[PDB]
């Protein structure tokens, strides 16, 4: 009857759908590779999809996935066992080398742009009409790291213009230079900002940005990468 | 260690009037107020809304639906404020008795009011559907919202219009009341042999639950990777960063497979849409084709 | 075996117990100490379910069911075949769940991301432990918990509910359902928004968060924003499961009559209890 016809068609439609959905989520990271960068033997039962191309808004180009894949960058790691399946030790300093939880990707070295084609993220000082509107304003607070030692002072907040939110604190070092800390890895307390991922001596180590009113996607990754990595790697000093 | 559920600092600049695309700006209002409260959680800006014609048709019959049910409730209260408030959840605007079949000839005070209210609802929902398509068209955006909303419309259509029609009467449709509609629901199950035997019901649940599962996963994942700008999903789609990478990898190490930043949204749209898709067939088949889900289930056909 | 961008993350470290002993993968799967714990509990659990199946006499999975000790045993143990298996299978389940959560924490630490996922999972675990441990204990018997079988646990859902009339009138249950439904709405919208921007009209260029905000302001006069919606889905989700647990923790313990009758408190308030007309005068 009609109902057993409907339920049985549905199970089929649902298999088709899982299929579509599963291949659709292969537009990235595939094909699978062995530990050495080589195409793996067994790829799974799902084929890659026919490619798609997104048109990028600001004469910024194209993305066509799936496509040829690569880190466009060295990986300071080496094998620690004699077969597939084990960890790969950092060959140098994992924070400095951006591996493990300090990793970053070779994202594009320009800034995300808003819908109007302007930089999405600006230091508040360059952002017309933008001020702190609720909560404790961190600007001027000393920044203290997980060793409980002061590593600098907050000198501006970098804001997302179209979404009107804090995204970084720009912090000044003994140096007189500055660094971005991601807004999401800091505690704004009443008389200080607390940063648990890093100890005071690792602030200098934060990747730096090439211009003081822009960040590029690439730079953002090296920054976020670095400070998250600190949770594992600073933890001795902590 | 901070968790990104509430913002620590809010930040305000000039009110955002939004992208002009092909939108007719004659029709956007002006900005509303800025809510500091809202802004601990999400955006602080209220407005501007776009209203124009189809918008107005919609807002109007919406209100008319609501005030139809509203005068009947006050009537049922014998015009007494104290009673109204007391018995708010017990008032109910029922459809025509089974004797009037599909005809619009029922007395106002015994189901005519129901059809009137239903009429206002029908145009409020559909016009709103159109608004869903058209606000997208004007921005140059794809039509996903409207298609997804269509899934919701399906169940609602089936409950109050398509199923009562195939069944031969309006008495079969759902009343307007807080408690009465729960009764209608329990009673619907009972009369049809227990909806737990309706395999579309069972699927429906899997999706409903599955939505809570997915959105909890997805939300949690994004917050977890939001220290790498994870929430800026579109730009992670156009140029994968470590946020999209470490989110895929968490799932991949946990359950052995994983999604892409764009692919996850397809899982989401479908998980949710399938709840009502599913559900609507479930109901549609009931009484029109299966009279008892237990019974049907015994011969599997 | 590896995603194209995956090696740079497969570093040592992050473990909670065992140091580097179980720090390794199996194909895509990370193996905690807690990977081993979950395998151990899940294997046991499954074996004892296959066992319980033969003592009941089927290898068909639409029929296999494992009941808790009948009410007569209270909170004590009970022979394997009359619901001890259920007790050990339950302990196994809990082992596997908490383990899976804890494995997740380790994956979190290795990746240097936040703990939000296992924290969310923890609410589901907590819902489970309400049906199988907290409610049955506040009630005096493992018999009140639900049995392990595809169809038979639905039977329990219907029997437990109808013990209180139409379970719809459970007010915490109303609130939870409200969250489940809203969650789904949110999910449909979130997915459709993001996708409607990444896949615009055709030959047209990718839209932006700015467009997504625009579309929602145009539509309803408000847009919660890309961070907001993720905060939201999380909150709606978890709130649904909180109120589920809450609606069942109170049933059979602090309320045990017909849920419909609870509402008498509102209608029988002094200021209006007695006025005539309406449904209740
Ligand atoms: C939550 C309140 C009630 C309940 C009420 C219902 C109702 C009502 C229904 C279900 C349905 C289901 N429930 Mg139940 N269910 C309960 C608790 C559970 C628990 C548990 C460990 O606590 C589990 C594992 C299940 C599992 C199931 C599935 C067999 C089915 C689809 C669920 C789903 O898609 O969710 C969302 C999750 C996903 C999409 C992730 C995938 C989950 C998969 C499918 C789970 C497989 C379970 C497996 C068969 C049993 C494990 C044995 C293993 C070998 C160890 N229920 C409690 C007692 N459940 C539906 C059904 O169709 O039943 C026939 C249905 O109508
Ligand atoms: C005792 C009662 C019966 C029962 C009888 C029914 C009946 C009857 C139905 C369901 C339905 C469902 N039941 Mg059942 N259900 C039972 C037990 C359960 C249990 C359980 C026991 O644990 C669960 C988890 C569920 C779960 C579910 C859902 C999966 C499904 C509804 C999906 C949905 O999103 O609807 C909510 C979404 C909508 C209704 C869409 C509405 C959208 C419209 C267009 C928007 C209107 C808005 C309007 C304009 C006003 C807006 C005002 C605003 C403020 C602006 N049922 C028992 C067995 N169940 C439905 C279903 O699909 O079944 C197959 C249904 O009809
Ligand atoms: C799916 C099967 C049943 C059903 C079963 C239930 C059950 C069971 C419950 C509800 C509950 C709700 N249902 Mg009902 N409900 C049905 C169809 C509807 C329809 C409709 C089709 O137009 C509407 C407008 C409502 C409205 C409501 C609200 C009173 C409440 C919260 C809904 C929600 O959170 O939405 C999402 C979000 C919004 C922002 C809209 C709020 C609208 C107001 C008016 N139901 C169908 C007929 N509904 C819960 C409740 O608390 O009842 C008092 C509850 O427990
Ligand atoms: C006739 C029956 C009654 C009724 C009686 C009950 C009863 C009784 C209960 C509910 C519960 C619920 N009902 Mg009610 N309910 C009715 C009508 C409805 C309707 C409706 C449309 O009418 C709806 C929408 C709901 C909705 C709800 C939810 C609030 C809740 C179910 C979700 C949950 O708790 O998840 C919580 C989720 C879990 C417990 C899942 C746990 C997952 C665990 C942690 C992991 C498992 C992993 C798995 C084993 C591994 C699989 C292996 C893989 C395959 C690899 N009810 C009717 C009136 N309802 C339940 C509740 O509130 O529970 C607290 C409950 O007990
Ligand atoms: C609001 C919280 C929502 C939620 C969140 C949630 N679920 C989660 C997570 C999160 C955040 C995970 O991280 C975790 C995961 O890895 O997802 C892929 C998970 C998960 N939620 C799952 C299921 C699940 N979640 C559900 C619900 C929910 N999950 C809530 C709605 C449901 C429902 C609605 O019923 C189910 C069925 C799994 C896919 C996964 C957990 C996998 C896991 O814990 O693996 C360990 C155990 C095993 C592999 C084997 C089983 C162990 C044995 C002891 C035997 C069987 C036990 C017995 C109780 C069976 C019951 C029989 C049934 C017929 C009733
Ligand atoms: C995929 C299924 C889920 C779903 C999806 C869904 N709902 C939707 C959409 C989508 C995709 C819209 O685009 C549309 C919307 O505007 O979202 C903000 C909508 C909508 N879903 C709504 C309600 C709604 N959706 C529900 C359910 C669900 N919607 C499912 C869980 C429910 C439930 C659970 O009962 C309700 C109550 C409205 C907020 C809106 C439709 C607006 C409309 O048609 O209103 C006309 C105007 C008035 C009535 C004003 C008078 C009232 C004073
Ligand atoms: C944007 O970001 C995000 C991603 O990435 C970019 C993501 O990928 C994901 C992940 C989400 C998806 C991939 C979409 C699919 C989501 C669902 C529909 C959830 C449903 C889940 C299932 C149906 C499968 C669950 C499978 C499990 C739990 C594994 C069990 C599998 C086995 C058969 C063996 C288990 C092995 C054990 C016992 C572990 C211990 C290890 C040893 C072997 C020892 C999300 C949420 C996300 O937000
Ligand atoms: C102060 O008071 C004023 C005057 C403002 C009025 C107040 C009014 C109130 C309190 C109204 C309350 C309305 C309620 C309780 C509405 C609830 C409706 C519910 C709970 C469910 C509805 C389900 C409806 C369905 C499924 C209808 C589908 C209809 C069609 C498909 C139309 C087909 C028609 C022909
Ligand atoms: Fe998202």
């Amino acid at each position: 009857d009609l109902a057993s016809l409907a339920i049985y068609s549905f199970w089929i439609f649902l298999a088709g759908l899982i299929y579509y959905l599963q291949t659709e989520n292969m537009r990235e990271g595939y094909p699978l590779e062995n530990e050495d960068g080589t195409p793996a033997a067994n790829q799974g039962p799902f084929p890659l999809p026919k490619p798609k191309t997104f048109i990028l808004p600001h004469g910024r180009g194209t993305l066509t996935v799936p496509g040829p894949e690569s880190e466009d960058r060295p990986i300071a790691l080496a094998r620690t066992a004699v077969s597939e399946g084990f960890p790969h030790a950092p060959t140098g300093d994992p924070m400095k080398d951006g591996v493990g939880p300090a990793s970053w990707v070779a994202r594009r070295d320009l800034p995300e742009l808003d819908g109007h084609g302007h930089n999405k993220i600006k230091p508040m000082k360059a952002a017309a009409g933008f001020h702190v509107s609720a909560g404790k304003n961190p600007i001027g607070l000393p920044v203290r790291g997980c060793d409980l030692e002061i590593a600098g002072k907050v000198v501006d907040i970098w804001v997302d213009i179209p979404e009107q939110m804090a995204r970084f604190l720009e912090v000044e070092l003994k140096d007189g230079s500055t660094r971005l800390l991601p807004m999401q890895m800091v505690k704004v307390q009443s008389n200080r900002v607390h940063v648990n991922a890093l100890s005071s001596d690792l602030f200098a180590g934060i990747p730096t940005i090439k211009s003081p009113t822009e960040v590029t996607l690439l730079e953002e990754d090296k920054i976020c990468g670095y400070v998250a990595g600190g949770l594992m790697y600073a933890a001795p000093k902590r | 260690e901070y968790q990104n559920i509430f913002s620590q600092v809010q930040v305000r600049g000039p009110a955002d009037l939004g992208m002009t695309e092909d939108v007719n700006l004659a029709n956007r209002s002006g900005v509303g107020p800025f809510s500091t409260l809202l802004g601990w959680f999400g955006n602080a800006q209220l407005g501007p809304i776009y209203l124009g014609s189809l918008g107005v048709l919609s807002l109007f019959s919406g209100l008319m639906w609501f005030f139809t049910i509203g005068i009947w409730f006050w009537y049922q209260a014998g015009w007494n404020p104290a009673v109204f408030l007391r018995d708010l959840f017990f008032f109910s605007l029922e459809p025509p008795a089974p004797e009037y079949g599909l005809s619009f000839a029922a007395p106002l005070k015994e189901g005519g009011l129901w059809l009137i209210a239903s009429f206002f609802m029908f145009v409020a929902v559909w016009s709103w559907w159109g608004r869903t398509y058209l606000r997208a068209q004007a921005l140059g955006m794809g039509k996903h919202t409207a298609w997804a909303f269509l899934s919701a419309i399906w169940l609602w259509m089936v409950l109050g219009f398509i199923r009562p029609i195939l069944m031969g009467s309006w008495s079969e449709a759902v009343p307007y009341g807080i408690f009465s509609h729960l009764d209608w629901t329990n009673n619907f199950s009972l009369v049809h042999g227990n909806l737990f035997y309706n395999p579309f019901h069972g699927l429906s649940i899997a999706f409903l639950y599955g939505s809570a599962l997915l959105f909890a996963m997805h939300g949690a994942t994004i917050l977890a990777v939001s220290r790498f700008g994870g929430e800026r999903e579109l730009e992670q789609i156009a140029d994968r960063g470590t946020a999209a990478e470490r989110a895929a990898l968490f799932w991949r190490w946990t359950m052995g497979f994983n999604a892409t930043m764009e692919g996850n949204h397809r899982w989401a749209i479908w998980m949710a849409v399938l709840v009502t898709l599913t559900g609507g067939i479930g109901i549609l088949l009931s009484g029109t084709v299966v009279d008892n889900w237990y019974v049907w289930g015994q011969n599997h056909g | 075996a590896l995603l194209s961008f995956e090696r740079k993350y497969r570093v040592p470290g992050g473990t909670l117990v065992g140091g580097n002993l179980f720090d390794f993968w199996v194909g895509p799967f990370y193996v905690g100490f807690f990977g081993v714990a979950t395998f151990f509990f899940a294997a046991l659990g499954i074996i004892l379910i296959a066992w319980s199946a033969v003592l009941q006499g089927t290898w068909n999975p639409q029929l296999i069911s494992v009941y808790p000790p009948a009410l007569e045993y209270g909170l004590g143990g009970a022979p394997l075949a009359k619901g001890g298996l259920w007790q050990i299978i339950t302990i196994c389940a809990t082992g596997a769940f908490v383990s899976w959560a804890l494995r997740e924490v380790e994956i979190c630490r290795k990746l240097g991301i936040g703990y939000h996922i296992p924290f969310a999972f923890a609410f589901a675990i907590l819902a489970y432990l309400t049906l199988v441990l907290f409610r049955p204990v506040m009630m005096g018997a493992w018999g009140y918990a639900f049995p392990y079988g595809i169809w038979t646990h639905l039977d329990w859902v219907s029997n437990t509910g109808y013990t209180y009339g139409n379970f719809h009138y459970n007010p915490a249950h109303m609130i939870a359902i409200s969250f489940f439904f809203t969650n789904a709405l949110a999910l449909a919208l979130h997915g459709a928004l993001v996708l409607s921007a990444a896949n615009p009209e055709k030959g047209k260029e990718m839209r932006t968060p700015d467009h997504e905000d625009t579309f929602f302001r145009d539509l309803v006069g408000y847009s919660i924003g890309t961070l907001g919606i993720h905060r939201l889905g999380l909150l709606l989700s978890l709130s649904a499961v909180f109120f589920s647990a809450l609606c069942m923790i109170i049933t059979g313990t602090i309320w045990f009559d017909q849920w419909v009758d609870w509402w008498q408190w509102w209608v029988k308030l002094p200021w209006w209890a007695n006025i005539p007309g309406g449904i209740n005068g």
